[PDB]
């Protein structure tokens, strides 16, 4: 019973399902939030590194000046769920002034992913995804996680892709539920050891970007990430 | 063989034989062209003792000068008594003049032509039998579902269509001149009685119509009263 | 009609625009920023109908920040003012058009230079040194024509500038309540709130 | 069997049904068209179904503009419908805008644009013929084209589709120069069709035209100078046997 | 062992019968029980209403079209409350329109050509459940049998549902009766009640069991709910 | 497995498609109802997959008026176009009437909502192919008939209750309830019933995280308990139990 | 040009009498300087013990009650015979009123 | 579930359809592109041979799309022109509303966008085409871009795409200095095309060119599409009999 | 099955649907004259409660040009109808009546279209259209149910076709024109009804066949009676 549109017997809408298992096929990102921050890292499938390092993509995008996304799955979808999300991220702003609500934009999208799972002659998007930001004249941190099937979920820190199941755990067993990461500088930190497990050396495949309140953002550099490798290996060694 | 539109090796189409299998099944039906006008019969069955008698009408007209009937699935011949009903309304507003029958036909026979030129529809489950007048004659017609029909001097389908047949094959021949407008209904009367004879453990009532310019006047009109009794017990006593 | 300047210098340009708002008789506000910035360098002040003015212009705006930000590369004045044009265009010959009048100041940032576009209602574009919509022009063209020159500092303008308003004043029927004054140039946009003081 | 029938994908690359149209070209009748220097010559066979049909009623190569003619091998039907609206097409979409007709190379992309949507479409089978369109205008000179029912197209020099190809295409391949002027070409054309014969070759049962010079005479008027004359000339059942002399 | 005629509403079987309508049938038979019986001063409609649990209500099955007419139901809620919904614009356009009370047989009409409609096309499936109409227009009193099949028949009394047999055939002997209770409504229904009562086999009807609606001479349709049928018991 | 694609009926006169979405319901975490002469009360099993999503994100309980509250279960995404067609269905009535909706006729109109999927459409268009995974605890107050609660089922129907659950453990609740509910139940009461059940057929060790609690009165409307007044609730409930 | 409006003038009035109302409106209908009956009703009843009338042009105003006892009746057949309050009926008729915003009814209505 | 549709999710998450399509392209003529500090250049071998076709006044592999912007085809003949042809057209929108040249990145990526559109809805099937864009924007200079069906587009250094562009690809990975001035390159062309190919030896008829580059000279950007005489002669300079 | 290209692209619907055609039962022959046509066709009258008059296989088309059809009576009806429209919609489109040659083209045309598209089932007639028009005098066309028409000396339709064929094809063979040298129409009637009698070794009373005859612009069926005395004409002078 497999061509979703219909139900198996004990009610399941196994096309809906196999689309989440092209999330975890594709690359790997995770989110986490301070009391000031919110840190989205992601990891980079350097394989066929014969081609130009300046113009050539990047999970992070911005969304608007104060919100950006990341996923994991199919690209080639991806591209077309970020673009529908920066119209309407603009299409409020126009008829409401008052620009949009973390929480809104995750609605929106997670209507998109949800349109595409009704309509006989359409499949689902093979993508799932973090997005982070501050509300406008708001210091509270946001994170939310879109999927494929149409819910969306706020959490205090997630990763998406494949080996999620592993970082997962050491986020699990780290984040203190109770107080998050105070300062930016170990916020991010954190989220750095935490995908030193699936990178396998290299801050050359590791891509950071922060989040501040009123609109200030901003990527990483490569040597900044790697200051951080450094500062890490050594603790490690330290134990 | 399963789908509406396709073709058999040789040329046929299948769900066209089942439509006709299913025309069969039903109660029977019969008109007949007489000396001017025509006279339209049916069976309708009564299964129990909780039917009103004189009320469920399996016989329509049309505009006000066209008799019908049919058998077979009676939604299906309800349903298409409305379009005829439309094309021939449409028709009179547009040239004033009561719709021809033999026209008319083919506006239904093209109709239920349609419904077997398509697979996303089920063809029509009924044969009709239907006549009228106008300046040049009465007429009278019967349509199945493939959609071709003709003119005959009297027709009949549903259940046993060669009882009235072979009685309907007498008639020619010692009245070769058409039979009076009056003996028509009181033979149709009979006729029906010698047809029933399957649902012979289940008893029946007989319903009547006809047309004549001398009779009913140009019209269409219920053959019900008292010509509708004696023309029961006409054929009550051939009824032996 | 209302009140319009501008006037492209040395690595600048300056926006004047008049601030006052009327209905019929009364005056409502009369501290009103007719202006609505597209981009960090480009900037657009206008005049029009009532209710025709102030959509359009946040419509543009919402056009340009959505390109600025999914290519994350800044649109240049020459193609931005191209594309306010083009919907004008249409606009005219729609079921009902946007009356509206606007003049357009940016620093291409490739060209290292200022540049300035006029552009009324009907769709009708022109770079130029210095402009004013509607009336405002008869009053002070001359001057302008008289005064300008290309090589002027920032300053240098404001004076010529502030001249051409004490005119407007002098000779205008009506009473525009002053004006506010804007900066565009290499480093962005600027204020020069002290033009109350001044 | 396999994932042929419908349009879509075989597990290599290869589109299903696409195939199986041209090979309702391969099956059909026998068809060529050579280019030469000055002038193009375009010929198919005309096998009568019978003797009782005066098959002088169905034109095979067919005039789409006074300077281009095409002709087919395949699905008689196919070929009568598409050309009618390959001739508006090159009106409404050209002549229409410009004042003028269409040059060669363009008309056969408008015919091949037409040939495509049939099948990026379910619901629609494709045109079973290939076409060779044969053609000129006043800046690329002359052409020589051929369209597959799959829309694509190419540029000969001079060919043959249906059942006598794998030979003709072969025999043709020996008999060429890109010096031979029309006569030769048409003298040439006969000795390749007349292999791929099984009937007859008299006049009547042979169908060819040919791109060559203008007929002032054709037109009907006089009086404008730049308006000259249709270049298309079918050839009839006369001017041809003659021609079957010089052997 | 295998049955390739019974896919659409669309195919015919070899006969010339149409399987999917059969079921609609049958589903018809799954629900609930319900009666209606006529005379000359009245109509009558009895039914059953069936609860899921315990702890649940008892889901009715009478409805109003109009001052003078209504139905009950067995089947299909959805499919039921569409069809009447649908009846009750009809009797409005013509009141309106025309300002003419609706007559039953000509409901009955549009019933049977809606319905119909269904087993003609592609795509879609059945209306799942049969309705027993009642109404009081010039001709007198009036009751309908309506099938899914599109066969809707004049009576003078029925039921319909799961164990509606019973009933049928107290009705069919008590008939030369009741058809004759005019001007007294409280008879007509004791008459019906004993009919449908002729009926169960889980129990006894209760005041939450029980459901009665009436239209007459000079009684615009009204329903009786719960504790208002309390004497009929 | 013959006779399972929508629109079939079985040769009982049966439709599985419909059967089966029920059978999502069953997937969904426990929900119960409970209606006392006094108010309603709506309380729900949570189970989270990690410490790290944040509870109050799942919606399982949510406001539809200052007098209709809500509790779904299965689904969470077509939860949310059945509570927002249902949102509006009401504001929609009170523009029109200046007066409230009868939770009843409001439940009406998300039935109303649910069936209407066609396949092809046999005369009336409907763009959605298959039913809801998902049934309602719609639980409100008219001026009418009092306090109300009902049970949303994708088939298009409905019922009204006294008190009823929904999700996972539907029987292992139901069954209690069968037999714990009575008319003169007072609020406080009502809500250490729900309570209980829900640690009963529940799973984990109960507790403020694993257990959203809410409930609407004809004084304030529907709210939905903070984790204080839950926290302690559920002292008064585990003590209780230690004598009998 | 056609001229789709007309005055038949009429006079009606409501007063809200402590625990009852009334809704008074004479029985005369005019055109030009001319009379078209005695006796014609301009107020009635519309069931749920309430009264309506709308005077100015006759054909819009029993329109507009014909529109509006209809949409009492509807009213019952989705919410079980509730019975329609007064404020409720009136902000009903603003929309039914409304519907007509440019191409209205030409009439004073009371209720 | 296995093969059929596109609307199709494998239970692992694979779209076959597509990833037919996707492969498709092992069929047509080994197409090349590379990169220069002063210029780019696209060359690509022909298919469809025999002995009686023209060439010349026409092409099929290297179409010009804008006056700063070229690619090489490498699929279906009749889609190709398709996407061409709205390619161009949009590119020309861009011009008429913004007055501007169109940039290469976005280009590519709009295009890339209708190819993933087909991969998505029921009733329509992927395009199997692979280009190889090259061009120039004053915003991030000179650009070599690629793309396949599923709609994924990328940029490199210097690639290959058709047939043996496993093989030809390594042989780029050997001789490539990132400044290695054009001549240097049009050369590696052809060592890279040569060692690839199933003809006896490469033959100029089957062979088809192109090459941008821009200076202070011309001020502005120069693109050639090289015809069938500079071809048979430059051949001979990598020395070719 | 369906209709979508088969291995060899040959789709059988549309063959099978020529079965079909043929399958009705009735031999249709058709010859030119020489300023006026004629077609032959049977009028098997089964069933003795029909009425010879509602029964035929040619209809009147237009003012000159007339129909006849080996094929099966509901999907014939439908053919007339459309083409019987076509032309009158023509003249009124374009200033002059519509010729033989072309209505079978629109209509060769149409049941390509139809055909390729599917927007629904080939009909399963073949259709022989006659008449003169002044362009190319005696014309007669025949179209096919696999959409396509082409010309006609004289023509037949029919379970034995090539029987009254050969026949015609070998008097051709000798009266080596085109057509049937002959003034009256009555003396090519004759002929034909000739033809055939000898084609099927059958013979036909009056009402056991069907004729039609296409004049100088007026075409009329053959009725029962005008039909027998031919039989009478050509009874002695055989
Ligand atoms: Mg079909
Ligand atoms: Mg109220």
């Amino acid at each position: 019973d497999r061509a979703l549109s219909i139900f198996s017997p004990d009610g399941h809408i196994f096309q809906v399902e196999y689309a989440l298992e092209a999330v975890k096929r594709g690359t790997c990102a995770v989110g986490v939030k301070g009391k000031n921050c919110v840190v989205l890292g992601c990891e980079r499938r350097s394989t066929l590194k014969l081609q130009d390092t300046r113009i050539t993509p990047s999970k992070v995008s911005k969304i608007d000046s104060h919100v950006v996304l990341s996923f994991s799955g199919l690209n080639a979808d991806s591209r077309i769920l970020i673009e529908k999300a920066r119209v309407e991220a603009q299409s409020h702003r126009l008829t409401l002034e008052d620009p949009v609500t973390v929480e809104y934009l995750t609605r929106y999208v997670a209507g998109v992913q949800q349109r595409y799972t009704q309509s006989g002659g359409v499949r689902p998007f093979g993508v799932s995804t973090l997005i982070a930001g501050f509300d406008p004249r708001d210091d509270e941190p946001k994170l939310y996680q879109t999927e494929p099937s149409g819910i969306y979920s706020s959490w205090s820190a997630q990763t998406i892709g494949r080996n999620s199941k592993t970082v997962r755990e050491f986020l699990e067993k780290n984040y203190d539920r109770k107080e998050p990461p105070a300062t930016v500088e170990e916020c991010v930190k954190l989220t750095v050891r935490s995908l030193l497990e699936v990178v396998q050396t290299g801050a050359k495949n590791i891509e950071i970007t922060v989040v501040k309140p009123d609109s200030d953002i901003v990527a990483l550099s490569s040597e900044e990430i790697n200051q951080y490798v450094t500062q890490i290996e050594q603790e490690k060694q330290e134990q | 063989d399963l789908s509406n539109s396709v073709f058999s090796p040789d040329g046929r189409n299948f769900q066209v034989e089942y439509a006709v299998k299913a025309v069969e099944n039903g109660t029977t039906s019969i008109g007949i062209k007489c000396n001017d006008g025509v006279v339209f019969a049916v069976e309708k069955l009564i299964t129990s003792k909780l039917l009103v008698p004189q009320k469920n009408v399996k016989i329509q007209v049309v505009d006000r000068h066209i008799g019908c009937v049919y058998s077979g699935l009676i939604p299906d011949g309800r349903h298409l008594v409305n379009r005829g009903r439309e094309e021939a309304a449409s028709f009179k507003k547009l040239y004033k003049t009561p719709i021809p029958i033999p026209a008319f036909a083919d506006r239904l026979g093209q109709y239920v032509q349609a419904h077997t030129l398509y697979n996303s529809v089920r063809p029509f489950g009924v044969s009709t039998i239907f006549g009228g007048v106008d300046k040049n004659g009465a007429h009278l017609y019967m349509l199945e579902p493939s959609g071709s029909y003709w003119g005959y001097k009297g027709a009949a389908t549903g259940k046993g269509r060669q009882s009235a047949k072979a009685e309907l094959e007498k008639l020619v021949d010692h009245h070769p001149e058409g039979l009076s407008a009056r003996e028509a209904v009181k033979q149709a009367a009979k006729i029906i009685y010698l047809a029933h004879e399957d649902n012979k453990e289940k008893d029946f009532e007989l319903e009547i119509s006809w047309c004549s310019l001398s009779e009913t006047n140009g019209l269409h009109k219920f053959v019900k009263g008292d010509l509708l009794q004696e023309a029961i017990d006409f054929a009550q006593k051939e009824i032996n | 009609m209302d009140i319009i300047l501008g006037i492209r210098v040395q690595d600048s340009v300056i926006l004047a625009s008049s601030k006052a708002v009327t209905r019929g008789i009364s005056v409502l506000k009369d501290s009103d920023d007719k202006t609505r910035q597209l981009s960090p360098h480009t900037l657009m002040s206008f005049a029009g109908e009532a209710g025709d003015t102030v959509q359009f212009a946040e419509y543009i705006q919402a056009n340009i920040q959505l390109y600025s930000i999914r290519e994350d590369y800044e649109l240049s004045p020459q193609a931005v003012s191209s594309f306010v044009r083009q919907e004008l265009a249409k606009s005219i010959r729609s079921r009902r058009p946007y009356q509206v009048n606007v003049l357009i100041g940016g620093y291409d940032k490739k060209k290292n230079k200022p540049e300035l576009y006029q552009i009324d209602y009907l769709g009708t574009k022109v770079e130029l040194p210095y402009g004013a919509h509607g009336y405002s022009g008869f009053y002070t063209f001359s001057l302008l024509d008289h005064h300008y020159r290309p090589d002027m500092t920032t300053e240098e303008g404001l004076d010529l500038l502030k001249l051409c308003v004490q005119e407007l004043e002098k000779r205008m029927p009506m009473d525009f309540k002053g004006v506010i004054v804007k900066i565009v140039d290499k480093d962005g946009i600027r204020q020069v709130d002290d033009f109350q003081a001044q | 069997r396999y994932s042929f029938s419908l349009t879509t994908f075989s597990p290599s690359g290869k589109l299903g049904q696409i195939d199986y149209a041209l090979t309702a070209v391969k099956q059909g009748v026998t068809s060529l068209g050579i280019k030469a220097t000055n002038g193009v010559v375009i010929a198919t066979e005309k096998k009568s179904s019978s003797p009782l049909a005066m098959s002088e009623t169905l034109s095979k190569v067919s005039l789409l503009t006074p300077d281009i003619g095409a002709v087919y091998s395949g699905m008689g039907p196919d070929y009568r419908v598409l050309v009618d609206k390959s001739r508006k097409v090159a009106h409404t979409s050209y002549k229409r805008i410009y004042g003028e007709y269409p040059p060669t190379k363009l008309l056969v992309s408008e015919v091949a644009k037409i040939m495509q949507e049939a099948t990026q479409s379910g619901g629609v089978r494709p045109f079973g013929v290939s076409l060779l369109i044969a053609g000129h205008d006043e800046f690329n000179g002359f052409s020589l084209y051929q369209v597959d029912p799959s829309g694509s197209y190419f540029p000969w020099k001079a060919t043959a589709i249906g059942k006598g190809s794998v030979a003709a295409k072969t025999f043709l391949e020996k008999r060429w120069n890109d010096e031979l002027e029309l006569e030769d070409a048409i003298h040439i054309a006969l000795l390749t069709l007349k292999e791929s014969v099984e009937g007859e070759f008299n006049g009547d049962t042979i169908e060819l035209a040919i791109i060559g010079d203008e007929n002032p005479d054709l037109l009907g008027y006089t009086g404008i100078p730049t308006d000259k004359g249709p270049r298309f000339r079918k050839l009839t059942s006369q001017e041809i046997n003659d021609r079957l002399e010089a052997l | 062992f295998r049955n390739n005629y019974d896919g659409d509403t669309v195919t015919f079987s070899p006969t010339g019968r149409l399987f999917q309508v059969e079921y609609a049938l049958e589903a018809i038979k799954q629900g609930s029980v319900t009666v209606g019986l006529r005379s000359n001063t009245h109509a009558v409609l009895v039914a059953l209403k069936r609860n899921a649990d315990e702890l649940s209500s008892y889901q009715k099955k009478i409805i109003k079209c109009d001052e003078h007419m209504g139905l009950s139901l067995a089947g299909l809620a959805p499919d039921a409350r569409v069809l009447s919904n649908y009846l009750r614009q009809q009797c409005n356009y013509s009141s309106l329109v025309f300002n003419r009370k609706l007559a039953v047989e000509r409901a009955g009409h549009l019933l049977c050509d809606k319905a119909q409609k269904n087993t003609q096309s592609y795509g879609g499936r059945p209306y799942g459940v049969g309705l027993l109409i009642i109404g009081y227009d010039k001709s007198g009193a009036h009751l309908l049998e309506f099938q899914p099949s599109g066969n809707v028949t004049e009576l003078y009394g029925t039921a319909i549902g799961a164990r509606s047999q019973g009933a049928k055939t107290y009705l069919e002997r008590t008939l030369d009766t009741f058809i004759k209770i005019d001007g007294n409504p409280d008879e007509l229904i004791k008459a019906g009640v004993e009919a449908i009562s002729q009926s169960l086999r889980d129990e006894s009807l209760t005041v939450d069991n029980l459901s009665i609606a009436i239209v007459g001479k000079d009684t615009p349709f009204t329903i009786y709910d719960g504790e208002a049928v309390a004497k009929y018991i | 497995e013959y006779d399972r694609g929508v629109s079939t009926f079985s040769p009982e006169g049966r439709l599985f498609q419909v059967e089966y979405s029920l059978e999502a319901i069953k997937l969904g975490s426990t929900a119960i109802g409970i209606a006392t002469k006094e108010g309603v009360v709506l309380g729900v099993e949570k189970r989270a997959t990690s410490p790290l999503l944040e509870s109050d994100s799942i919606e399982k309980i949510v406001e539809i008026d200052r007098h209709i509250g809500c509790a779904m279960s299965g689904l969470t995404a077509d939860a949310r176009s059945m509570i927002e067609h249902a949102r509006t269905a009401a504001v929609t009535h009170n523009l029109y009437y200046d007066e409230d909706i009868n939770v009843e006729s409001l439940t009406q109109s998300v039935c109303d909502l649910a069936l209407r999927f066609g396949e092809g459409a046999s005369g009336e268009e409907r763009l959605m192919s298959r039913p809801f995974g998902v049934a309602l605890l719609i639980a409100g107050h008219d001026a009418d008939d009092g306090y109300q609660l009902f049970h949303a089922e994708p088939s298009g129907t409905f019922y009204r209750y006294n008190a009823k659950a929904i999700g996972s453990g539907s029987e292992g609740a139901q069954a209690e309830l069968l037999n714990e509910w009575h008319s003169s139940l007072t609020l406080k009461e009502a809500e250490l019933l729900v309570l209980k059940i829900l640690k009963q057929v529940m799973e984990e060790k109960l507790d403020e995280n694993n257990a959203q609690l809410s409930c609407i009165t004809k004084q304030d409307g529907f709210k939905i308990y903070d984790n204080e007044k839950t926290a302690e609730l559920i002292k008064e409930l585990k003590e209780k139990e230690a004598a009998e | 040009q056609f001229n789709p409006y007309g005055d038949n003038g009429g006079t009606i009035l409501g007063i809200a009498g402590e625990d009852f109302a009334v809704l008074a409106g004479d029985t005369r209908n005019i055109t030009d300087y001319s009379i078209n009956s005695r006796y014609e009703p301009k107020v009635f009843d519309c069931g749920d013990n309430i009264v309506m009338s709308a005077n100015g042009f006759a054909a819009d105003g029993d329109a507009l009650v014909k529109r509006f006892k209809n949409s009492v009746k509807w009213y019952h057949f989705d919410h079980n015979d509730k019975k329609l309050s007064i404020n409720s009926a009136a902000r009903n008729i603003q929309h039914l009123l409304y519907g007509k915003r440019f191409f209205p009814y030409y009439v004073h209505t009371i209720i | 579930r296995y093969d059929s549709r596109t609307t199709i999710f494998s239970p692992e998450g694979r779209l076959y359809q597509v990833e037919y399509a996707l492969e498709s392209i092992s069929h047509a003529g080994t197409a090349i592109g590379i990169m220069a500090s002063d210029g780019i250049v696209l060359a690509a071998e022909r298919k469809v041979t025999s002995t009686l076709l023209e060439q010349d006044t026409s092409t099929e592999k290297l179409y010009k799309l804008n006056d700063k912007i070229a690619v090489a085809v490498a699929g279906l003949t009749a889609d190709a022109e398709i996407l061409i042809n709205t390619a161009r057209i949009h590119a020309q929108n861009y011009l008429k509303t913004y007055n501007e040249d169109i940039p290469v990145e976005i280009l590519v990526r709009r295009l890339s966008d209708i190819k993933q559109g087909y991969t998505q809805h029921g009733g329509l099937r992927p395009f199997g085409v692979s280009f190889i864009y090259a061009g120039y924007d004053d915003r991030y200079g000179y650009q070599l871009y690629t793309s396949n069906p599923s709609g994924n587009y990328t940029g490199w250094k210097a690639i290959s795409v058709g047939a043996n562009t496993s093989a030809a690809q390594t042989l780029l990975q050997m001789d490539y200095k990132d400044d290695m001035k054009v001549d240097d390159a049009i050369e590696l062309a052809l060592k890279t095309l040569s060692k690839t190919t199933d003809s006896s030896a490469l033959t100029y008829d089957r062979l088809e060119f192109a090459t941008i580059r821009k200076g202070a000279n011309d001020g502005e950007v120069y693109q050639k599409i090289f015809k069938p005489q500079e071809i048979k002669d430059i051949l001979v300079k990598t020395g070719i009999t | 099955h369906i209709t979508i290209f088969s291995p060899e692209g040959r789709l059988y619907q549309v063959e099978y649907a020529f079965k079909a055609t043929n399958q009705t039962n009735i031999n249709s022959l058709a010859v030119r004259g020489k300023d006026c046509t004629v077609v032959i066709s049977q009028k098997k009258v089964p069933d003795k409660l029909l009425d010879p008059t509602t029964v035929s296989y040619i209809f009147c088309i237009s003012r000159t040009i007339g129909m006849v059809v080996n094929g099966p009576i509901p999907d014939a009806r439908n053919a007339a109808l459309r083409a019987k429209a076509e032309a009158a919609e023509f003249r009124y489109k374009y200033g002059y009546d519509m010729p033989c040659d072309v209505l079978a083209k629109r209509m060769a045309n149409l049941s390509q279209i139809y055909t390729q598209r599917a927007y629904m089932r080939p009909l399963g007639v073949i259709l022989t259209f006659v008449s003169v028009d002044e362009e190319l005098g005696p014309s007669i066309y025949k179209t096919d149910p696999a959409g396509y028409y082409v010309g006609y000396k004289a023509t037949a339709t029919g379970p034995k076709q090539q029987e009254i064929t050969t026949n015609l094809e070998n008097h051709f063979k000798k009266s080596k024109i085109d057509h049937i040298n002959e003034e009256s129409w009555e003396k090519v009637v004759e002929f034909a009804i000739t033809h055939m009698i000898d084609a099927l070794g059958t013979e036909f009373s009056k009402n056991d066949l069907e004729v039609g005859v296409a004049t100088k612009d007026k075409f009329f069926t053959l009725s029962a009676e005008n039909i027998e005395e031919r039989l009478v004409a050509i009874a002695e002078q055989d």
